[PDB]
């Protein structure tokens, strides 16, 4: 996350680290106490020997796995969205179910799912939360970072985003003169947007142009577009 | 990649 | 579901 703030212990209890062989590489959300949302590219090409993923629930500092509050899970399986295409780096989002399910405290919980339909005009403010670059090809963070980012509309992000195409299984956010946006290590992390109290996961950290540079969103994948097939692994 |  | 619970 670049352009974040250090969060508190308990700001995104529904945020979870992911490592790969021991060695954090993205972020993932909890949806309930089997399931975590994430990005395929994230598990892509590594998906087969799901025993080799490390789900981090409750963290809080990368550097600090000794908190009470944290709860360590193996992944059991990982399903890769059937029509994930790593070359269009569209509809980059993956289930990954825990081996044993975790028990739901203060500093563990499951982030709601939007409705099919739900609407994100741009202009709407929501948050990202990582522990990726904290500046593009830098270093990582330590505490998790969070920020706040302006959604776009898919037709102004196309826009400044040519040489890609913008589906509409896609998102973006992100300030015109740039400065916050999520970065290498933050994919699979959310996109979240409070609608009335509740957090709903509206995007999945994807990819985009670098990182908090003007004009160029970073580029999430569109829950509301995969809420269906989401729910359906529910249990 | 872009990817993140 | 979606609710922070740390004051
Ligand atoms: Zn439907
Ligand atoms: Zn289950």
């Amino acid at each position: 996350i670049v352009g974040g703030s250090d969060s508190r212990e308990g700001a995104w209890p529904w945020v979870v680290a992911l490592y790969f062989d021991d060695q954090q590489v993205c972020g993932a959300s909890l949806v309930s106490r089997d399931w975590l949302v994430s990005a395929a590219h994230c598990v892509y090409g590594r998906n087969m020997e799901p025993s080799k993923w490390k789900a981090v629930l409750g963290l809080h500092m990368a550097s600090n796995l000794t908190s009470p509050q944290i709860e360590t899970r193996l992944i059991d399986q990982i399903v890769i969205n059937p029509h994930y295409n790593k070359r269009r780096k569209n509809n980059d989002i993956a289930m990954m179910h825990l081996e044993m399910k975790v028990n739901y405290t203060d500093y563990i919980q499951p982030i709601c799912l939007p409705e099919e339909n739900q609407v994100f005009p741009p202009g709407r403010i929501c948050s990202i939360a990582g522990w990726g670059a904290l500046i593009y090809q830098g270093s990582t963070a330590d505490v998790l970072q969070e920020a706040d980012v302006p959604l776009l509309s898919n037709e102004k992000c196309q826009q400044q985003m040519p040489e890609y195409n913008i589906t509409e299984n896609m998102v973006c956010a992100g300030y015109e003169a740039g400065g916050v946006d999520s970065c290498q290590g933050d994919s699979g992390g959310p996109l979240m947007c409070q609608e009335n109290n509740r957090w709903l996961l509206a995007g999945v950290t994807s990819f985009g142009y670098q990182c908090a540079l003007p004009n160029r969103p970073g580029v999430y994948a569109r829950v509301p577009r995969f809420t269906e097939w989401i729910q359906s692994f529910l249990h | 990649d872009d990817d993140k | 579901c979606g609710k922070k619970l740390v004051t």
